[PDB]
């Protein structure tokens, strides 16, 4: 029994171009717990943090991967996670309308 | 505070 | 209101790679306040919310003492189970455990729970009466046997009826300004073009606490939440939460709509229109 992770990419406050902020990769609902989450500045890794492993009452785990950033009008941000239920590393680009 | 449990399966 | 203290343990086998990982975390309601990783040098159980830190050093040693036994005890449990099932010692497997208590508005003490899953499937659980065990399969019945001969339910019942509800009480006083204060969401509704013919219409609620919330979308007074896309509430980072709900709509017809956010800290529910 194994479910695959949902992923949301979003800013902590609404995006204001060139005003410091926080970008969040929320990885939730997955099992088994082993998982590979990477925040990426323009298709290359960012230095980020990771909250402690926890799980819901249905036992599916969840994590937050969060680094500070300053949005620009040009730079693309992305989250990349790997998991046994994923044939191919899944990528969600950051839409700042979401 | 945690539960002190000599809890084996 | 109503509150709960819970603890969440996780044990993961990493075949060939030394010991299994044992993570442990503590929650009062929706705010994490403790953690323990067995991948840590000289590893102790570190605070994770500010209101907890002024507890005596005795506490912290007494806890990492307990956390260290749990990691030891579990790594054997992984082994025990893997043979109840005859799986290969090369497989990665996970054992999860959860316990805690819910206390009522006056501290009534509503439920105590204590549950254990193996690889994400229910394994054995304490029952509502805090005196019996539901055991899922023939392997878990052996555990149920062991735990019935030792009076294990009785140790747990008195932990969940006394130590739990008492220390919970202690925690909320310490974090009186943090935990007992709700945080109303920031509402706002944006509009995102899709075409000449229709447009996404997002309803945002940001920065609220606690995590529970409801968003609702009403066309012409209807209740049109049927078509709406609601993402699942997500943490904000600052310890607050977010969620939004979109709709897609014929042009011109934006003024046809309403979004409604109900939340514990909203003195009366707010509704908004474009």
């Amino acid at each position: 029994v194994q479910h695959s992770p949902k992923v949301q990419v979003y800013s902590r406050h609404p995006a204001e171009n060139g005003k410091p902020n926080f970008l969040n990769c929320y990885v939730s609902g997955f099992h088994p717990p082993q998982i590979d989450i990477t925040l990426m500045k323009n298709g290359k890794k960012m230095e980020a943090e990771q909250t402690d492993l926890s799980f819901n009452r249905d036992w599916t785990f969840y994590l937050l991967v969060h680094t500070e950033f300053t949005p620009t009008v040009e730079d693309e941000y992305s989250c990349q996670v790997n998991h046994t239920t994923l044939s191919e590393p899944k990528v969600v680009k950051w839409d700042r309308d979401m | 505070r945690s539960f002190i449990e000599d809890l084996l399966f | 209101g109503s509150h709960s203290l819970r603890y969440f343990h996780t044990a993961m086998s990493r075949p060939g790679l030394g010991e299994p990982r044992f993570i442990s975390v503590g929650y009062v309601d929706n705010t994490q306040f403790v953690r323990f990783d067995s991948d840590a040098p000289n590893p102790k159980m570190e605070p994770r919310a500010p209101w907890v830190e002024q507890v005596g050093p005795e506490y912290w040693d007494e806890e990492t003492r307990n956390a260290k036994d749990n990691a030891q005890n579990f790594r054997v449990n992984l082994q025990t189970v893997l043979r109840y099932y005859n799986q290969s010692e090369s497989g990665s497997h996970s054992l999860q455990r959860m316990y805690g208590c819910d206390v009522g508005p006056d501290g009534c003490l509503l439920r105590g729970y204590s549950q254990v899953s193996y690889d994400g499937k229910d394994y054995i659980s304490l029952n509502k009466d805090l005196r019996s065990w539901t055991a899922a399969d023939t392997a878990a019945q052996i555990t149920r046997l062991k735990w019935e001969e030792a009076g294990v339910a009785e140790q747990e019942r008195n932990y969940l009826e006394g130590t739990c509800v008492e220390w919970l009480a202690k925690y909320l006083d310490m974090g009186k300004e943090t935990l007992l204060r709700a945080e109303s969401p920031n509402t706002r509704m944006t509009r995102h073009p899709i075409s000449d013919r229709e447009v996404t219409l997002r309803c945002w609620a940001l920065g609220f606490y606690p995590a529970e919330i409801t968003l609702t979308w009403q066309r012409d007074g209807q209740d049109h939440t049927q078509d709406a896309e609601l993402v699942e509430t997500r943490p904000a980072g600052d310890g607050t939460f977010q969620k939004w709900a979109a709709v897609v709509v014929p042009s011109g017809e934006e003024q046809r709509y309403t979004c409604h956010v109900q939340h514990e800290g909203l003195p009366e529910p707010i509704t908004l229109r474009w």
